[PDB]
C-alpha cells in the first residue's frame, strides 16, 4: 500500500496525484476568550465542508472522488495534450492555469445536470 | 518555456583538463531529466547519457561507460515552479574522433514511459581536439556592395580570416544591429587554420544616423576585436544611389 | 479521434493562501500546573500525544514572514487575554490618596538617591467612613511628587485608574500551539539557511505548531529556539535603516537576574473584601536587582554575528555599537517580567563595542524594578505587579535580538519598540492556508446513459 | 439556456416550475452585538439545510431533485387529474393543499424504503 | 480622574440665539396641500381638516 | 438599535460623581427680562485625579 500522506501528493504529477485522493477528504472534516475563537472555527469547519459537498451534489455526482460528466473540453481552457498533462503537471500548477475559466465551468456543469435528471426520469 | 544555457569550450589536446557545463532557467529543474548527446563528422549523432537532478540516476552508452562522467548541482528556487540550476560533465580519454559540437537537452515531462526524452535543447558548445596551438582571428572589413539598385538595398560586413580552433563570435554595435545579419561558415585550409566572412545587409540611406561596429570575440585566445565598417561603398552600381 | 471530457474531483492537494480564525493547543503536563489558571490554558484543547508532520516531496511554497497573519492574530490574542484575567481582579480606585514618604531606612550614601521609599498613608477600611494610617513602601518609578514637607502620589493617577493583578494567576509562558480548523493547513519551512522570505526549497506540513511560549522583552528574546546552523538574520529592508532587523542565535547565551531583597507583602485590606497586597518592611541587605552574562561567551556570540552582518555590509567594514538613543522605560532597557516582578535593565553595558576585523568573568548589569507598568501603545492597562515575597532568581536563554541602526561606517542599537516582532521572532516558519478540494480536470470519459 | 433566477418559477406552472429546480437548491445554502446574530443565523442555516437532506437520504433518494418511489397514490390527497395539476397549479397552491396530508407522506415513505433495502442486499 | 475626563462646556464666543429650523413657506403650503388631498380620500369627497 | 446602543456606551465614562451639588447664576447678558436666560453658568466641587 502507498500512503505518502495528507497533501503528500501535492508536489508530485497530477497522475501521481490521483493516487492519494481518500486521505485528503478523510483530513478535511477531522471529525471564554479561548471559547468564541475555538467555536467560530469549528463552525467554518462544517460551512466549507457543506459548500463543497453542496456542490459536488447538484453536479449529480454525489459520489465521493472522481465524477465523470458529458461536458466538452473547450481547448481554450490551457490547450494542452493529455500526456502533456497526467505525466507532468502538478494539481497547483494546474488549477492556476485553469483559475481563470473555473467559474465559469462550475456554471456550465450545473444545468446540463438538471435536464438530465428531468427528461431521464420521464 | 525557457532556454538552457550551454557552456562554450576551449581546443584540447589529447590530454588536457575538459569539462562543459550546462545552466538552466524557467522551469522546474528537478522534474525533466538531463540527456547529453554529440554530433561529430565521422560517426554522426550519438547518444551518450542521462541523469535526473531529483533522484541522481545516470544512465549511459557503453561507448562512454568508463571514460565520461556526469554531474548535477542544486536548485536555487525563484518563484514556486520555476527555478535555476545547473550540470557539468567531463569526458575523458580525449580522441581525435571526439571533435565536433555537442549539446545538453533535458527531459520532455516528469513521468511515464517517455520521462526523459529530450525535448528542450540548448546552444552548442563546440569542441577542437587538436595538438595544433591557438590562433587569433584577423578580423578585416568587408566593403559593402550593391544588392538592388532599383531597391535601393546594400550589404556591409566583417570577415574573420585565419583562425584555429573553431569558433569566432561576430556581433554588432554590442548588439544593436541585428536585423540583415548573415555569417558563412569558416574553410579549413590546407595549413590548419580556418577562414569565415559575414555581412549584414542595412539599406543604403543610412549614414550618419547609425554606428555599424563588429565585435568579433575569440575566446581560446582571449580577443575581442571592436571593428568600425565604413558606411561609404566601392561599388558602381551602388553609387547611382548616393 | 477523441475530444476530451471534464471530469470532477474530490480531495485534490491543492490550496491557496489565506488567513483565518486558530486555535491553542497546550501539553498535557501543563492542565496540571493549575494553580488556578496559569494565565492560559484553562480552555484549551490538550496537544496530540502522537503528533506528525508530513514532508511535502517536491513542493516549493513562497513564505513571508512579515507578511504573515498569525503574528498580528498572536499579539492580539495575547492582549484579549491579557484584560481577560484582570477583568475579575482588585481595582486600585481608592489608592489615588495622597502620600506621605520618605527615604528608606540607612546609612544612605549621598549619590544614591534611594530606590525605594517609605510611606505612610490615609487608607479607607471595611467601612466607608474610617480610615486608617498604613505604611508601604514603593520604588522609584512608581511615585511623582506634588509641591507639606514633601510628599507624593503613584504615577498612574493621573493616566489612567488601574486594577491589581490577582496573586493567585501566574505569568508563566507555557508553550503554546497554533493549530487550524479543518480544512486549512500550516507550512512548516524545514530550510536551516531560510530568511524567512521567499521560496522555501524543502517545505512540510503541519497542523500546529511547536510549542512557542509567550516570552515578552525588549532588545532581547529570551527562551525561543536557536537557529540551526549559522546565526541568520532577518529584516524587511536592510537597505531602509527605519527598519529593526530581528537577529537570531545559533548558541543560547546564559542570562541569571536576580533581586537579593528578601521581602515582606502586608496584606493591607481595603474593604470590602478588596485586598491590597502592599509591601512590608525590608528582610536583610540592600541591593538592587541585576543581571549577570559570562563576558566570553557573549565576546564569542558578537563575533559570530558581526560575521554575518559583513555578508550584507561589505566583506570588510567596521560595525560598532552603543546602547539606545532615548524614550520611554519600555524602549531604551531590558522590559520583562521574571517570577512575578517587571524588570527595567539598563542595556549600556554589553554595546561597549567597536568591530575591526576585515579565566572566568561576568558583565554585572544593573536593572530598576516597576510594578505599577503601562505596557503596550496604551492597550495592555496599568496593573499593579503583587509584590513577591523572597529573592527572585531565574535563569534564561537568550536566542535573540531587536536591533536598528543609524555612511563611513554604522553603529547599532537595540531597540523591540513594538510587541509584533517578539512573535515575528519564532513565527517566521508558519505561513496559513485554505484547502480546496474542487479539482476539475479532462479525460476521455463520458458519463453513462 | 432559460435561467429566470432563485424563485422566479414560484409563480409559474409546476410543470414549468420542474424546469427550474437547480437553481433554488443553490442558493438554499449560500456557501460584537451583531456577532451573535450573524453566527446564530449561520449555524440555523446548515441545519435547516441538514434536516431536508437529513429526509432526502433516508428516503433512498440520496440524489438530489426528482425522484421517484413506489408509494400509491391515495387518491384523497386532493384528487385531481395530472393534466389538472402539472398544466395548471402553483407550488405554492400545489403545497397549499396537500399540507394537510403532507407528513403522513413523509412517514410511510420512511418505512418503505428501509424494507427494500434490508432484502435487496439479501 | 484618574483617567475619566468629563468634557464641560466653557465660556461663550460671539452671540447669543437659540438653535433654529427653516423650511421654505411655500413648498410646505403646497405639500400640505397635497397631503390634504389623500386625506379626502379617507374622510369624503369635501370634508374640512384643521391641524 | 437599542442592544448597539447601550454596547456603545458600555466601556465609555460614567458620570456617578457628577452629582455634586452646584452653584449656578444666568450666563453673562443684558439680559431681556421676557427670556429666562437658556443657558446657566455654574461652579462646583468636582473630584480631582487624587480622591
Ligand atoms: C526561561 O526559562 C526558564 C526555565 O525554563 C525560566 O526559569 C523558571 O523560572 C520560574 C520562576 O521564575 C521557575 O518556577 C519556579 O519553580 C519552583 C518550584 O518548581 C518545582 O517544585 C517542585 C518541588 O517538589 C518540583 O517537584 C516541581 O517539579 C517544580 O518543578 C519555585 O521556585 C516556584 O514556585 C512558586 O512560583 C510559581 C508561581 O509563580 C508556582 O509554580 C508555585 O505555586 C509557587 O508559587 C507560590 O509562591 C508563593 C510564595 O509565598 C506561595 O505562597 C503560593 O502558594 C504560590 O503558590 C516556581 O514554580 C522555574 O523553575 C524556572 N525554570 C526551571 C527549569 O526550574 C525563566 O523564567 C524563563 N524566562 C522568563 C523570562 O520567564
Ligand atoms: C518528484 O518529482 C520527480 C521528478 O518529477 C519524480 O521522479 C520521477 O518519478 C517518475 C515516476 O513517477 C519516474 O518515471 C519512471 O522512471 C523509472 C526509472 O527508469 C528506470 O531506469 C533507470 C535507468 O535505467 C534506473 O536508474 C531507474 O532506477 C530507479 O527505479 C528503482 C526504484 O523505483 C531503482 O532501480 C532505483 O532506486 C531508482 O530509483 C529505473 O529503474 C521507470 O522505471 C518508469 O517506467 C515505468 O513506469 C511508467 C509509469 O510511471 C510506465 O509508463 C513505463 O512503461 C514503465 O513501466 C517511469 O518512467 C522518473 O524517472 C523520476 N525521475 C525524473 C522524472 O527525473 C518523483 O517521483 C517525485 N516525487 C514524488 C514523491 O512523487
Ligand atoms: C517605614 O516607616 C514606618 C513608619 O510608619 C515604620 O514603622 C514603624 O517602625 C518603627 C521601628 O523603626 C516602630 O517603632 C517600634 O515600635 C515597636 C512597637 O511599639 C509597641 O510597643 C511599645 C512598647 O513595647 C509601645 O510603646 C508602643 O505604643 C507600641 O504599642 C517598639 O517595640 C519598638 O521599640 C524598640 O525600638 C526602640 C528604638 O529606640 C528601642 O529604644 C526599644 O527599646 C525597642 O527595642 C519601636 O519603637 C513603629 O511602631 C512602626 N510604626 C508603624 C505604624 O508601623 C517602618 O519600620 C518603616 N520601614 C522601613 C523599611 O523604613
Ligand atoms: C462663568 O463664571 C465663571 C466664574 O467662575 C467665569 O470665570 C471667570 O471669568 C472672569 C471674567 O469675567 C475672570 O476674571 C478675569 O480674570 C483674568 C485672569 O486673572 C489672572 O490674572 C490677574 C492679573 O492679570 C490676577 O489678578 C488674577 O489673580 C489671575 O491670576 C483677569 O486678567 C481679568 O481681568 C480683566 O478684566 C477686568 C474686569 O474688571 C479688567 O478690569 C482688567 O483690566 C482685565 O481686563 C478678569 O479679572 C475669572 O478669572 C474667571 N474665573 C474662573 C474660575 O474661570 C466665566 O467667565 C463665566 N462665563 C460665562 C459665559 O458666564
Ligand atoms: C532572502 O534571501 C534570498 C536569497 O537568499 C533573497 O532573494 C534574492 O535577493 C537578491 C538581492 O538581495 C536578488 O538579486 C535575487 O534575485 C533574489 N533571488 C530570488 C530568487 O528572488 C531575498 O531577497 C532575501 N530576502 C530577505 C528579506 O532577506
Ligand atoms: C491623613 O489623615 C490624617 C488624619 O488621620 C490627616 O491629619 C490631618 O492633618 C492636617 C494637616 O494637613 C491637620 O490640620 C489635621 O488636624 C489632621 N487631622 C484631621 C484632619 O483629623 C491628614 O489629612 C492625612 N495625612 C497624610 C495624608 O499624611
Ligand atoms: C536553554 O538552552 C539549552 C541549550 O544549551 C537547552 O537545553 C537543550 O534543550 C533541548 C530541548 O529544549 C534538548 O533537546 C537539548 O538536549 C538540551 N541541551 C543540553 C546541552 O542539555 C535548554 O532547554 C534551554 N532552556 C530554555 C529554552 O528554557
Ligand atoms: C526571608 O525572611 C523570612 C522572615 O520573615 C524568612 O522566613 C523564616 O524562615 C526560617 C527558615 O527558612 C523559619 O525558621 C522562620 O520561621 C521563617 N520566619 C517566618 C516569619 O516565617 C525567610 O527564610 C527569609 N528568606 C531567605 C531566603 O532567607
Ligand atoms: C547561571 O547560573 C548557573 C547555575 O546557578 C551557573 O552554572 C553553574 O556553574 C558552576 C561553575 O561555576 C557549576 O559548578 C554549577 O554546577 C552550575 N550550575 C548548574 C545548575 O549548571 C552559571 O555559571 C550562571 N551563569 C552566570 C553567567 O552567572
Ligand atoms: C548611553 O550611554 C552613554 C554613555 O556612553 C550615556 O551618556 C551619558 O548620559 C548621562 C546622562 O545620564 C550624562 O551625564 C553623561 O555625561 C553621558 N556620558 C557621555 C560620555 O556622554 C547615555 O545616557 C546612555 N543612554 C542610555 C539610554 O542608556
Ligand atoms: C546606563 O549605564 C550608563 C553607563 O553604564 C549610565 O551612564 C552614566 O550616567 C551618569 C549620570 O547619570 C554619569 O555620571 C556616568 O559617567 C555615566 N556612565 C558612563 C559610562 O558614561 C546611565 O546613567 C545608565 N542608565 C541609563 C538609564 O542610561
Ligand atoms: C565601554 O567600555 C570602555 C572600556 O571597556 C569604557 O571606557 C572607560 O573610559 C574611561 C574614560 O573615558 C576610563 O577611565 C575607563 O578606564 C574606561 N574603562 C576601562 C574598563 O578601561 C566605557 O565607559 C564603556 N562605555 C559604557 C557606555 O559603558
Ligand atoms: C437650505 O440650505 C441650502 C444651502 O445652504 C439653501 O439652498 C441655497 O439656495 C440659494 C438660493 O437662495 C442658492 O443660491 C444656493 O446655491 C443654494 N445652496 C445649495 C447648496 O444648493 C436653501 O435655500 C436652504 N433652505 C432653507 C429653507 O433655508
Ligand atoms: C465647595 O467646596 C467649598 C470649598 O472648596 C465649600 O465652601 C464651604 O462653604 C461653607 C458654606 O456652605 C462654609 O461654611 C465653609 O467654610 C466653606 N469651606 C470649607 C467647607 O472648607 C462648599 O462646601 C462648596 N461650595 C459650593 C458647592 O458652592
Ligand atoms: C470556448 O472557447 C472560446 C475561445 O475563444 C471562447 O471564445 C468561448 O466563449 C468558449 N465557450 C463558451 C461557451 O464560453
Ligand atoms: C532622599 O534622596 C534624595 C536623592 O536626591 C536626597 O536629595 C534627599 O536629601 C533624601 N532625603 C532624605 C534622606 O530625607
Ligand atoms: C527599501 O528602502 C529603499 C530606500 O530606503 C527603497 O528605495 C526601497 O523601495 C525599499 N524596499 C525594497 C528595496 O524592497
Ligand atoms: C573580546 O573583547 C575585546 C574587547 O572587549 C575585543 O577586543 C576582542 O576582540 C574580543 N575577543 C574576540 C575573540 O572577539
Ligand atoms: C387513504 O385515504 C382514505 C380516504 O378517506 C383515508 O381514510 C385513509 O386513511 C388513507 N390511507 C391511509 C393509510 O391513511
Ligand atoms: C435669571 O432668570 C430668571 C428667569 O425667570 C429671572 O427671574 C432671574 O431674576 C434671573 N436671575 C439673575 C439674572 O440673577
Amino acid at each position: 500500500a502507498v500512503f505518502l500522506g495528507f497533501l503528500g501528493a501535492a508536489g508530485s504529477t497530477m497522475g501521481a496525484a490521483s493516487m492519494t485522493l481518500t486521505v485528503q477528504a478523510r483530513n478535511l472534516l477531522s471529525g471564554t476568550v479561548w471559547g468564541i475563537k475555538q467555536l467560530q472555527a469549528r463552525v467554518l469547519a462544517v460551512e466549507r465542508y457543506l459548500r463543497d459537498q453542496q456542490l459536488l451534489g447538484i453536479w449529480g455526482c454525489s459520489g465521493k472522488l472522481i465524477c465523470c460528466t458529458n461536458v466538452p473540453w473547450n481547448s481554450s481552457w490551457s490547450n494542452r495534450n493529455l500526456s502533456e498533462i497526467w505525466d507532468n503537471m502538478t494539481w497547483l500548477q494546474w488549477d492556476k492555469e485553469i483559475s481563470n475559466y473555473t467559474q465559469i465551468i462550475y456554471g456550465l456543469l450545473e444545468e446540463s445536470q438538471n435536464q438530465q435528471e428531468k427528461n431521464e426520469q420521464d | 518555456q525557457g532556454q538552457l544555457v550551454q557552456s562554450g569550450a576551449e581546443l584540447k589536446k589529447p590530454g588536457a583538463s575538459v569539462k562543459i557545463s550546462c545552466k538552466t532557467s524557467g522551469y522546474r529543474f528537478n522534474f525533466y531529466h538531463i540527456n547529453w548527446i554529440r554530433q561529430t563528422a565521422g560517426r554522426g549523432p550519438e547518444w551518450m547519457g542521462w541523469i535526473s537532478p531529483y533522484s541522481g540516476d545516470k544512465n549511459l552508452a557503453p561507448a562512454f561507460q568508463d571514460r565520461v562522467i556526469m554531474t548535477t548541482d542544486t536548485e536555487v528556487p525563484v518563484t514556486s515552479f520555476t527555478s535555476t540550476g545547473a550540470a557539468y560533465m567531463e569526458i575523458r580519454n580525449l580522441k581525435f574522433d571526439d571533435t565536433g559540437t555537442y549539446f545538453c537537452a533535458k527531459g520532455l515531462l516528469r513521468d511515464g514511459s517517455s520521462t526523459w526524452l529530450p525535448y528542450l535543447w540548448g546552444q552548442g558548445t563546440l569542441l577542437t581536439v587538436s595538438s595544433a596551438s591557438t590562433k587569433g582571428p584577423s578580423v578585416f572589413p568587408l566593403a559593402p556592395s550593391s544588392k538592388s539598385t532599383s531597391g535601393g538595398t546594400a550589404a556591409l560586413g566583417c570577415l574573420v580570416k585565419d583562425y584555429f580552433p573553431e569558433p569566432v563570435t561576430v556581433s554588432w554595435n554590442s548588439g544593436a544591429l541585428t536585423s540583415g545579419v548573415h555569417t558563412f561558415p569558416a574553410v579549413l585550409q590546407s595549413s590548419g587554420l580556418y577562414s569565415l566572412s559575414s555581412v549584414v545587409t542595412v539599406p543604403s540611406s543610412s549614414l550618419g544616423t547609425q554606428t555599424y561596429i563588429c565585435n568579433v570575440n575569440h575566446k581560446p585566445s582571449n580577443t575581442k576585436v571592436d571593428k568600425r565598417v565604413e558606411p561609404k561603398s566601392c561599388d558602381k552600381g551602388l553609387e547611382v544611389l548616393f | 479521434a477523441e475530444n476530451l471530457w471534464v471530469t470532477v474531483y474530490y480531495g485534490v492537494p491543492v490550496w491557496k493562501d489565506a488567513e483565518t480564525t486558530l486555535f491553542c493547543a497546550s501539553d498535557a503536563k501543563a492542565y496540571e500546573t493549575e494553580k488556578h489558571n496559569v494565565w492560559a490554558t484553562h480552555a484549551c484543547v490538550p496537544t496530540d500525544p502522537n503528533p506528525q508532520e508530513i514532508h511535502l516531496e517536491n513542493v516549493t511554497e513562497e513564505f513571508n514572514m512579515w507578511k504573515n497573519n498569525m503574528v498580528e492574530q498572536m499579539h492580539t490574542d495575547i492582549i484579549s487575554l491579557w484584560d481577560q484575567s484582570l477583568k475579575p481582579c482588585v481595582k486600585l480606585t481608592p489608592l489615588c490618596v495622597t502620600l506621605q514618604c520618605t527615604n528608606v531606612t540607612n546609612n544612605i550614601t549621598d549619590d544614591m538617591r534611594g530606590e525605594m521609599k517609605n510611606c505612610s498613608f490615609n487608607m479607607t477600611t471595611e467601612l466607608r467612613d474610617k480610615k486608617q494610617k498604613v505604611y508601604s513602601l514603593f520604588y522609584r518609578l512608581d511615585v511623582v511628587q506634588i509641591n507639606s514637607n514633601k510628599e507624593y502620589r503613584l504615577i498612574n493617577c493621573n493616566t489612567s485608574a488601574c486594577t491589581q493583578a490577582c496573586p493567585k494567576v501566574s505569568f508563566e509562558p507555557i508553550p503554546i500551539h497554533y493549530c487550524a480548523p479543518a480544512g486549512f493547513a500550516i507550512l512548516k519551512c524545514k530550510d536551516k539557511k531560510f530568511n524567512g522570505t521567499g521560496p522555501c526549497p524543502s517545505v512540510s506540513t503541519v497542523q500546529c505548531t511547536h510549542g512557542i511560549k509567550p516570552v515578552v522583552s525588549t532588545q532581547l528574546l529570551l527562551n525561543g529556539s536557536l537557529a540551526e546552523e549559522e546565526v541568520m538574520i532577518r529584516s524587511e529592508n536592510i537597505t531602509n535603516n527605519a527598519k529593526n532587523i530581528l537577529v537570531q542565535f545559533n548558541t543560547p547565551v546564559q542570562i541569571n537576574c536576580t533581586r537579593p531583597m528578601n521581602m515582606t507583602r502586608k496584606s493591607i485590606r481595603i474593604g470590602p473584601g478588596q485586598a491590597f497586597y502592599a509591601l512590608g518592611d525590608i528582610i536583610g541587605d540592600i541591593r538592587q536587582a541585576h543581571c549577570n552574562v559570562s563576558k566570553a561567551t557573549w565576546n564569542e556570540t558578537l563575533g559570530k554575528v558581526v560575521k554575518q552582518l559583513r555578508k550584507h555590509f561589505g566583506n570588510n567594514t567596521i560595525i560598532r555599537f552603543a546602547n539606545s538613543s532615548g524614550g520611554d522605560l519600555e524602549v531604551t532597557t531590558h522590559s520583562f517580567n521574571c517570577g512575578g516582578e517587571f524588570f527595567y535593565c539598563n542595556t549600556s553595558g554589553l554595546f561597549n563595542s567597536t568591530w575591526i576585523s576585515n579565566s572566568n568573568d561576568s558583565i554585572t548589569l544593573p536593572c530598576r524594578i516597576k510594578q505599577i507598568i503601562n505596557m503596550w501603545q496604551r492597550i495592555g492597562q496599568c496593573m499593579y505587579a503583587p509584590p513577591i515575597q523572597g529573592v527572585i532568581r531565574c535563569v534564561s536563554n537568550i536566542t535573540g535580538l531587536i536591533l536598528t541602526r543609524d555612511s563611513t561606517t554604522e553603529t547599532f542599537r537595540p531597540g523591540g519598540g513594538d510587541m509584533r516582532d517578539n512573535w515575528r521572532s519564532e513565527l517566521y516558519k508558519y505561513k496559513v492556508v485554505k484547502i480546496e478540494p474542487l479539482g476539475v480536470a479532462p479525460t476521455r470519459c463520458k458519463r453513462r446513459v
